[PDB]
This record gives C-alpha cells, sequence and structure tokens, in this order.
C-alpha cells in the first residue's frame, strides 16, 4: 500500500517563511514533487512554488520553505482571506484551502520608565521582531493616546536594526491625568500590534518603601479573631528603618473598583516599627460590629481596607502604602486543571493535574483534593473507580492524580473536592469533568508519555521518550513518525523504525535553541487496514529553558557591594555574537511611586511565545483533532483533515502563574542610550549624586533574536549625609513648613549645622548657625519655615556642617499660584469644501483678558487640530 | 451539533438512542442515553416513497430528495387498525391516515377509440 | 425594521447623545468609539453659540 502525508501549519502568515514537512512510504523508486501556494477561486497567480527532491537519500522526507509576500488587494481594501496550498508529483496530487492573517512578529514597546510628572519627556523605543525571530526592517508606527481614549499625537521612525529609536514625547501643557497608552503597528501592510501604558500624576520619589504584608489573600473562619499583618520599611540604598511611629487604619469595601469607602474607628494605631519591622493582628470581629454588622456570614464577599502611615520617629518624612482590599468569603478556593488535555486512551493510565487558587488569584499549597471518578464502558457498562486523595504542592499549587481506566472504557466523568481541614464541608468547592476516548476506526491508538512536574528542560540536553502504542488490531506498525512544532513553524520531523522487540520503546530527541521559549512534539503511525490506511497519533506540550541566543552579562567595574555618591566607574557587555544593546537606569525607588510594576522581559518569554497555533496539553480525540489541536493542518491520503472550528479562541493553562562637596544631579532616568557591542565593550560615567538603589537593565537584540539581561542593582550610599521632604509643588502665599532629616550612621555621634540658603523669591525666619548634636548611629529632624512669593520660582541650596563632614543640598522647589484653575475651549469646523453648506476656512479666536485674574499670572491655551477622516 | 457528514442537527437529539444525523455521529459517544421513544414501534412500509422526487414531464419517481426517516426526537405515533402495534410517523409527515374499505365503484371500464385521448387531460 | 433592535453595549462606545433645544447632531451612529467627537449644530434661524462638541469618554459618558 502507498500512503501519503503532507504536513503545513494551519493557518499561514504574511512573510512568514513557512515550513511544510513532507513524509511519505512510497516506493524506493526516488521521485521530484512540487509544492506551490496559489490564490483563490484560480490557480493563476502561484506565489510560490518549492522542488523538493526525495528518496531513500532522505529517509522520505523533506522540508521547503514557501513564503507569501505583498501580491494582493491594496486600493478599497478586500485583503484575501484565503490561500491554496498544490502538490504536484509524478504519484500524487491534492490541494487545499488554507486561510490567511497579517499578524506577524513581535513589537515591544520600551518606555524609560512607568511613571511621569507633566512636563517631563517621555523616552521611548520599540524592539520589533519578524516570525523568525530576527531583526525585520519595517518601518513602525506608534500613537500616543490620552487616559480619556483620545488620541493626541502620532509618529514613524524607519527600522534599522530591530531596535527603533524615537523622539522623546514631552507630555502636554495642561495635560490629562491618568492611564496614557501608546500603540504601536507597522506602518506596512501586516496586521502586528503593541501596546504599552505609562502613568501621569503628580508624584514625589518617595523616600522609603513600606511595604505591608497580610497573612492570607482570603480572611474565613480560621483568622476572623486575628488577622496577622507585618509591615516592613526600609530606605531605598538598603538600610532599614531604625525609629519610627506607625499608624494603621481599616475600613469596609463593596469591591476593587469601588472608588470610595465606609471607615471602621476604633481601627489599631501607634505600634512603633522597630529596626526594620512591626506587626499587628486584626480582630476582626470586634471591628466589624462598630459598624452596621454582626457575623462574617453577614460580611460575604466583601473586601477589607488597610491603609499605614509610617512617619520615621527621628527622621521627617511621612511615607503611606495600602492595601486596595482583601476579600472575605465562604468559598475559599478556585479550581482548574493545570496540564490535562480532556481526551484520554484505554489500556492507559490518564494524568490529571489539578490546581487550587485564592480569591485573588494566586496560588495555595498544602491543600488537600479529593478525586471521585466514575467510568462507562463501550457496552454502555457503568462503573464506580475508586476515589483518591492528594495534597497541593507549595512550588506548584498543583496535585497531581493518575487513573488506569479499564480498557474497555470511553467516558470517564471526574469530581475534584477540596478537603481543607478548617472549612465547613459545603464551603470547599468543586468542579466537575468529562473526559473522552480518542475514536479508532482502527480501534488503534497511541500514547506517548513525557511528564516532569519538576518540569523545566535545558537546551543541550537528550530528551527521552516512551511510545506504547496498545490495541491496533495489527502491531504490524513499520514506522514510528515524529514532528516537532516552535512558536507554530514546523522545524524538526523523522521516522523510527518499529522494534519487533519492543511494544513499547524509546526515542531519543536532541533539544536545541530553535524551541526557547516552548515546543510541541506529535507522533504519529500508518496502520493500513488492507482497505483504508488509518494514521493514528499523540503529542505533548514540552515548557523548556529560557536561553537566549546572544546571552548578554552585564558588569559594573568596582566589585564593591556599597558604592560612593559621585564616583566615576566602567560597565561591562558581553555577547555570544556581534549584537546591540539598549541600556536603561532606574531609581529605583520610582517603582515604589506604582503599586504597579515594570515590565520588560517577564513578558519577553511570553510574547514571544504566543504564536503557537496549538492549545491544551495535546492530544486530540480524532487524528484530526491531535493535529489540529497541536497547531497543525494536514493534508492526507488515508485520513483527510476536517474542521474549520479554529474560530472559538484558545484557553487552556499551561504554566501556573575647600572641600565642599555638591549633591546635585538626581535624573529619574538615564543611560538611555543604545551600543553596537562586538561581543565586547566597556564605558565608563560618573553614577549621579543621590542616595538610592540605581537599577540598570540592558537588553540585547541580535542575529538569534532579543535577549533581556539580568537586572543589575547598584545602590549609592554616603555614610554621614541630609536629604529633606520636599513637597512636587507649593503654592504662592501661604507659608509653608519645610520638613528633612540628617542621617549619621557613623559609630560616634557629632555637632552639626543646617542652613538654608534662600533665592531672591523666597523667604526664611531670620538674618546663622543653629549648632544642634546627633547621637552615634541615629538621625535628627530639621526643619524650616519659608513662604513663596515669586512664582514658579526654584532652587534652594541646603547646606550641612558636621564631625568629618561636609554637605551642600542642591535642590529645586516650585511654586504655584493661589485661587481657582479654570478652563475655556472653543472651535471651529474647517470645511473648505461647503460640505456642510457654507464654505469654512478661518476662525478668529481673539485674545480675552477676564479681570478677575489672579495677579502676576498667564493666560494660556492650546491648539488641538484633530483631521476628522472617515469612511469605508 | 455538528455531524461530521456536516449536516448540522438540534441538540436534543444528542445521546438520545436515535441514529438522527444519519452517520450516528450524534451518538457516537454517549453514556447515559435520553430515549426518545418509551417503547419499539414500527417502521411505515414505502415511507421513502413520499420523500422521493417526481420528475413532471417524465411522469416518473426520481432520487431521494427528503430524508424520511429523520424523527426529530419526537415519538409521534399512529394506530394502524387491522395491525397490531403502532407505526412511528416521521417528522416531515404532519399526518398519516390507515382507512380503507372496497366497493363496486372500485372496478371501472373505459373504452378507447384511439389513444390520442391520453394526452388531453393531463 | 431597525427602530426594534436595540441591543449591544460591550463594545462600550458611547450612545447617541442629546442635542440642545432647537438643534441636532449633525452626525449619526448608534456606536460612537471612545474619543469621538459628535458635532451640535442648530435648526434654521437658530445659530451656535459656544462649544459646538460632545466627546466621548471612555466611561460611556
Ligand atoms: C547653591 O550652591 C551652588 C554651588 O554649590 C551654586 O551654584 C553655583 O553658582 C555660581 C554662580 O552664582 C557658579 O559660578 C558655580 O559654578 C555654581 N556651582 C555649581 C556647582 O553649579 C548655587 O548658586 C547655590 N544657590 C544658592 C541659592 O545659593
Ligand atoms: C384521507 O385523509 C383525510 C383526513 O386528512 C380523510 O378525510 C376525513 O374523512 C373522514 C371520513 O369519516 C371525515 O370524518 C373527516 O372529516 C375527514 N377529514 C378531512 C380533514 O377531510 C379521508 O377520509 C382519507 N381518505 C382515505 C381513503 O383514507
Ligand atoms: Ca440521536
Ligand atoms: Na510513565
Amino acid at each position: 500500500e502507498q500512503t501519503y502525508v503532507i504536513s503545513a501549519p494551519k493557518i499561514f502568515r504574511v512573510g512568514a517563511s513557512e515550513n511544510i514537512v513532507i513524509q511519505v512510504y512510497g516506493y524506493t523508486e526516488a521521485f521530484d514533487a512540487t509544492i506551490s501556494i496559489k490564490s483563490y477561486p484560480d490557480k493563476k497567480f502561484s506565489y510560490s512554488s518549492g522542488h523538493v527532491h526525495l528518496s531513500s537519500e532522505n529517509k522520505f522526507q523533506n522540508s521547503a520553505i514557501l513564503t507569501i509576500q505583498p501580491k494582493q488587494l491594496p486600493g478599497g481594501q478586500n485583503p484575501v482571506s484565503y490561500v491554496y496550498l498544490e502538490v504536484v508529483s509524478k504519484h500524487f496530487s491534492k490541494s487545499k484551502r488554507m486561510p490567511i492573517t497579517y499578524d506577524n512578529g513581535f513589537l515591544f514597546i520600551h518606555t524609560d520608565k512607568p511613571v511621569y510628572t507633566p512636563d517631563q519627556s517621555v523616552k521611548v523605543r520599540v524592539y520589533s521582531l519578524n516570525d523568525d525571530l530576527k531583526p525585520a526592517k519595517r518601518e513602525t508606527v506608534l500613537t500616543f493616546i490620552d487616559p480619556e481614549g483620545s488620541e493626541v499625537d502620532m509618529v514613524e521612525e524607519i527600522d534599522h536594526i530591530g531596535i527603533i529609536s524615537f523622539p522623546d514625547f514631552k507630555i502636554p501643557s495642561n495635560p490629562r491625568y491618568g492611564m496614557w497608552t501608546i500603540k504601536a503597528k507597522y506602518k506596512e501592510d501586516f496586521s502586528t500590534t503593541g501596546t504599552a501604558y505609562f502613568e501621569v500624576k503628580e508624584y514625589v520619589l518617595p523616600h522609603f518603601s513600606v511595604s505591608i504584608e497580610p497573612e492570607y489573600n482570603f480572611i474565613g473562619y480560621k483568622n476572623f479573631k486575628n488577622f496577622e499583618i507585618t509591615i516592613k520599611a526600609r530606605y531605598f540604598y538598603n538600610k532599614v528603618v531604625t525609629e519610627a511611629d506607625v499608624y494603621i487604619t481599616f475600613g469596609i469595601r463593596e469591591d476593587l473598583k469601588d472608588d470610595q469607602k465606609e471607615m471602621m474607628q476604633t481601627a489599631m494605631q501607634n505600634t512603633m516599627l522597630i529596626n526594620g519591622i512591626a506587626q499587628v493582628t486584626f480582630d476582626s470581629e470586634t471591628a466589624v460590629k462598630e459598624l452596621s454588622y454582626y457575623s462574617l456570614e453577614d460580611l460575604n464577599n466583601k473586601y477589607l481596607y488597610i491603609a499605614v502611615t509610617v512617619i520615621e520617629s527621628t527622621g521627617g518624612f511621612s511615607e503611606e502604602a495600602e492595601i486596595p482590599g482583601i476579600k472575605y468569603v465562604l468559598s475559599p478556593y478556585k479550581l482548574n486543571l493545570v496540564a490535562t488535555p480532556l481526551f484520554l486512551k484505554p489500556g492507559i493510565p490518564y494524568p490529571i493535574k489539578v490546581q487550587v487558587k485564592d480569591s485573588l488569584d494566586q496560588l495555595v499549597g498544602g491543600v488537600p483534593v479529593t478525586l471521585n471518578a466514575q467510568t462507562i464502558d463501550v457496552n454502555q457498562e457503568t462503573s464506580d473507580l475508586d476515589p483518591s486523595k492528594s495534597v497541593t504542592r507549595v512550588d506548584d499549587g498543583v496535585a497531581s492524580f493518575v487513573l488506569n481506566l479499564p480498557s474497555g472504557v470511553t467516558v470517564l466523568e471526574f469530581n475534584v473536592k477540596t478537603d481543607a481541614p478548617d472549612l465547613p464541608e459545603e464551603n470547599q468547592a468543586r468542579e466537575g469533568y468529562r473526559a473522552i476516548a480518542y475514536s479508532s476506526l482502527s480501534q488503534s491508538y497511541l500514547y506517548i508519555d513525557w511528564t516532569d512536574n519538576h518540569k523545566a528542560l535545558l537546551v543541550g540536553e537528550h530528551l527521552n521518550i516512551i511510545v506504547t502504542p496498545k490495541s491496533p488490531y495489527i502491531d504490524k506498525i513499520t514506522h514510528y513518525n515524529y514532528l516537532i512544532l516552535s512558536k507554530g513553524k514546523i522545524i524538526h520531523f523523522g521516522t523510527r523504525e518499529k522494534f519487533s522487540d519492543a511494544s513499547y520503546q524509546s526515542i531519543n530527541i536532541p533539544v536545541t535553541q530553535n524551541m526557547v521559549p516552548s515546543s510541541r512534539l506529535l507522533v504519529y503511525y500508518i496502520v493500513t487496514g488492507e482497505q483504508t490506511a488509518e494514521l493514528v497519533s499523540d503529542s505533548v506540550w514540552l515548557n523548556i529553558e529560557e536561553k537566549c541566543g546572544n546571552q548578554l552579562q552585564v558588569h559594573l567595574s568596582p566589585d564593591a557591594d556599597a558604592y560612593s555618591p559621585g564616583q566615576t566607574v566602567s560597565l561591562n557587555m558581553a555577547t555570544g555574537m556581534d549584537s546591540w544593546v539598549a541600556l536603561a537606569a532606574v531609581d529605583s525607588a520610582v517603582y515604589g511611586v506604582q503599586r504597579g510594576a515594570k515590565k520588560p522581559l517577564e513578558r519577553v518569554f511570553q510574547f514571544l511565545e504566543k504564536s503557537d497555533l496549538g492549545c491544551g496539553a495535546g492530544g486530540g480525540l480524532n487524528n484530526a483533532n491531535v493535529f489540529h489541536l497541536a497547531g497543525l493542518t494536514f493534508l492526507t491520503n488515508a485520513n483527510a483533515d476536517d474542521s474549520q472550528e479554529n474560530d472559538e479562541p484558545c484557553k487552556e493553562i499551561l504554566r501556573p502563574r575647600s572641600k565642599p562637596e555638591i549633591r546635585s544631579y538626581f535624573p529619574e532616568s538615564w543611560l538611555w542610550e543604545v551600543h553596537l557591542v562586538p561581543r565586547r565593550k566597556q564605558l565608563q560615567f560618573a553614577l549621579p549624586d543621590s542616595l538610592t538603589t540605581w537599577e540598570i537593565q540592558g537588553i540585547g537584540i541580535s542575529n538569534t533574536g532579543i535577549c533581556v539581561a539580568d537586572t543589575v542593582k547598584a545602590k549609592v550610599f554616603k555614610d554621614v549625609f541630609l536629604e529633606m521632604n520636599i513637597p512636587y509643588s507649593v503654592v504662592r502665599g501661604e507659608q509653608i513648613q519645610l520638613k528633612g532629616t540628617v542621617y549619621n550612621y557613623r559609630t560616634s555621634g557629632m555637632q552639626f549645622c543646617v542652613k538654608m540658603s534662600a533665592v531672591e523669591g523666597i523667604c526664611t525666619s531670620e538674618s546663622k548657625c543653629v549648632r544642634q548634636k546627633v547621637e552615634g548611629s541615629s538621625s535628627h529632624l530639621v526643619t524650616f519655615t519659608v513662604l513663596p512669593l515669586e512664582i514658579g520660582l526654584h532652587n534652594i541650596n541646603f547646606s550641612l556642617e558636621t564631625w568629618f563632614g561636609k554637605e551642600i543640598l542642591v535642590k529645586t522647589l516650585r511654586v504655584v499660584p493661589e485661587g481657582v484653575k479654570r478652563e475655556s475651549y472653543s472651535g471651529v469646523t474647517l470645511d473648505p469644501r461647503g460640505i456642510y453648506g457654507t464654505i469654512s476656512r478661518r476662525k478668529e479666536f481673539p485674545y480675552r483678558i477676564p479681570l478677575d485674574l489672579v495677579p502676576k499670572t498667564e493666560i494660556k491655551r492650546i491648539l488641538s487640530v484633530k483631521g476628522l477622516l472617515v469612511g469605508e | 451539533f455538528r455531524c461530521d457528514s456536516g449536516r448540522c442537527i438540534a441538540r436534543k437529539l444528542e445521546c438520545n438512542g436515535e441514529n438522527d444525523c444519519g452517520d450516528n455521529s450524534d451518538e457516537r459517544d454517549c453514556g447515559r442515553t435520553k430515549a426518545v421513544c418509551t417503547r419499539k414501534y414500527n417502521p411505515i412500509p414505502s415511507v421513502q416513497l413520499m420523500g422521493n422526487g417526481f420528475h413532471f414531464l417524465a411522469g416518473e419517481p426520481r432520487g431521494e430528495v427528503l430524508d424520511n426517516s429523520f424523527t426529530g426526537g419526537i415519538c409521534k405515533t399512529v394506530k394502524s387498525s387491522r395491525t397490531s402495534n403502532p407505526y412511528r410517523v416521521p417528522a416531515n409527515l404532519e399526518n398519516v391516515g390507515f382507512e380503507v374499505q372496497t366497493a363496486e365503484d372500485d372496478l371501472k371500464t373505459d373504452f378507447y377509440k384511439d389513444l390520442t385521448s391520453l394526452g388531453h387531460n393531463e | 425594521k431597525e427602530v426594534d433592535l436595540p441591543e449591544i453595549e460591550a463594545d462600550s462606545g458611547c450612545p447617541q447623545p442629546v442635542p440642545p433645544e432647537n438643534g441636532f447632531i449633525r452626525n449619526e451612529k448608534q456606536l460612537y468609539l471612545v474619543g469621538e467627537d459628535v458635532e451640535i449644530s442648530c435648526l434654521t434661524g437658530f445659530e451656535t453659540v459656544g462649544y459646538q462638541y460632545f466627546r466621548c469618554l471612555p466611561d460611556g459618558t
């Protein structure tokens, strides 16, 4: 018998080097075979064709890189939905109708930092990659959008290496506070999208970060007379808070999108943070009743609000921090199969991996889970399998189970309920499932089994995988035939001869860097039923190790673990091959202003592995299902591939989630440069006068692709120093009290003397030197009382005089005007063609001043014009 | 539902102990079956010849045009007199009837001068 | 008949707004995308006084 097979990606991608595996069990007699991609309802245009020559030479198997570029319908857009794969050969032919997408590659929008003050420039750049993970040079158009969903500016640059550097985006003149958006797209035809976000707020860099850790994320029966809260404050230069006065309040809340709340009086206050830490236990029972409530059951599906205020006792700084909310719920847990394909093989052991979550979508380990199971036979027989138990892992959140199904089985019905010792039986949640047998005209099945809950494979290894083909009417299996996908392109293909000896046998397949983010492998064999061959298969999903093509390694010169507040130092670039690299320096405190998180990298692994057309742990229900679910569709001789149910969107879960010293330059972001790195480079620069941790991330793109490095922490730190608590802006008129503390880290004490240098438009108490006394290893609250008169005016110096120290502080107070901030706008529609019935070419907006105006203030205005384009 | 044959049927008809799709895919994999018709009834004879096509000009019945085995999951039934157990009506059929006596009126004769008569009325 | 089907808001654009007395919206739709403007003009014998636009907020408002 002659049976033929073609394997192709489920859907083609425009401009992707789409690989097409061709495998056959033809006569030794070698032969040529043309393969092509032609247009819809007419095989006129053939966009690409590939002359693959096969024989006993290549164990009857080839690869062909067809590709589909811009030959299309551009004007009055009708961009084609479909194309036609074709096979032309001496021995045979056929053809396929296959869909087409313009989703091609990856746009990574790299903002300089995630939080800005109005009148900052937003640095931004892009890393763009094509389906092959190479540079992919296409001119790209990001477009700025305000927090009122309204488009604002729009700009293109050409892409020279994959690191597109756009001009800095100055935030508008009276801009809108909130969540801004950068949307990036190719100016060219491909559909591809990128998004990023930044917050605009009046914000001030925050001196120390206050952590606030609750005992759990649910509140329930165990912890309702006590909920432990540890709060850990420390400075951004790695030295914790000695003495601080704490204040905690609590409140009731409806939800997490809830703008407001109902406070509770009698809320524990005045624990003192001692040497890095403080703790309290919140009796919800006694406190909650002071509002309406009386039972926890009364209080169901409601959230609890915590907000803390840690003012340094000896050190002039208020800091604030808060927890949105903690849910009060009966049902403490959620359930969901992690790496469980819902299709079973009879005369095999089924694998079941379950997951438990708290109300806030994070793992919970140590919880026991009961699995009840029920089997029904091909015979229509109904049977009770024996109930099992396991306990959810702590590193996983996953409890695993295995049941060996009586081989005559068709349908498995399983219950999964939690069994935590403190919860009422009714409160514990359950989910139920059904699993279904892979249908075999053959009565023939396959089960390829590989799993490690340890869960990670490392490039370089050799994969050893066990193939058991239980059942087939005949074991006259000639060949085992596998196929390995990664990021939606077929990358490996091959054949192992059946051992008369084995029944089950090994495959050894070398793990390669083509698979780095993740991969699938699929294995099929032909059973020629001497009347119509059947294709029989199974696939498996394999997360592997995160190793770059060009591992970038970055190092600071002076290996010392603490650094000095002015010092120059060199940086080290490292690469396995010539590369580009894109640097960033961010004040590690500035991540502290937004509770939300930095987002290069974590993402870069994930975005890149979302080109996989598959779904599930693999392993279908037909032979067609298998190949389809695996991110493929075939053209076939024995069993044809049927379905077009690519449509319903994929969801499963795969991975479970003199001698003065002058301090002046306090840059939030720096090192926003890019460099050509010939496997080696170095560059010196004097790191800025500022006591914080500098967190400096380097990411490099190269022939191989992208690779983000391990971020480099570099805390700069002085022994004795002064830093003032300066408000973002102050209003001219009312007198203000300026705070700020001197920090003495030296093992002996000292006598010191602070004094301020005022500018022409700012006031002060007298006119000296007010000599005080700071103990060994402490701090002293110092304050000055000023009053602003000239608006906008900046520059205040603070000078420090001590034992073995001399420090001058260069700060820049900012000032605003009294009264209100009225906003008024007008507009026109320019309509040269009198479309509306009257032709419009000019409006005149006259300067007009209302005399209610606050003295010495400008009248601003801004001209915004939004071309109004319409039409399909 | 979706029969793998292509035909697209109402879910009610799934796992009900009756080949509703044709290819029996609608009962391919079923554990518990909600049987439509609690009791075995008979097939009406020549029911398919009410589902065949009729070629006007030829005056000759042609290929199957209706599926008349389709039963719609409704177990509608009809009792034959002079034949014990009831018959099962298909879903295309609103009505079936069995009432039939014979008399002289049924046995008639005609005379034809020539064959031109047969064309005139039709 | 068009009037009888009024059904989806998942889209999150703003519904048709309310023109002011003696005026009309220049630009009819069922849904407007967030950040779209609609221009108010006036009926015959009346003319616009002031800011002529409403903007669609992500609000829906
Ligand atoms: C704060 O002190 C700095 C110097 O420590 C002053 O800046 C200097 O200004 C003079 C001119 O007045 C320049 O010649 C110096 O080169 C500047 N020095 C530096 C390091 O930039 C600044 O004027 C002081 N401000 C006040 C209000 O006294
Ligand atoms: C064919 O079918 C119709 C019913 O659809 C029969 O008509 C009925 O005949 C009975 C005679 O007793 C009358 O009582 C009913 O009123 C009739 N109903 C209708 C709707 O016409 C007809 O008798 C049937 N013919 C044969 C030969 O069985
Ligand atoms: Ca049925
Ligand atoms: Na095993």
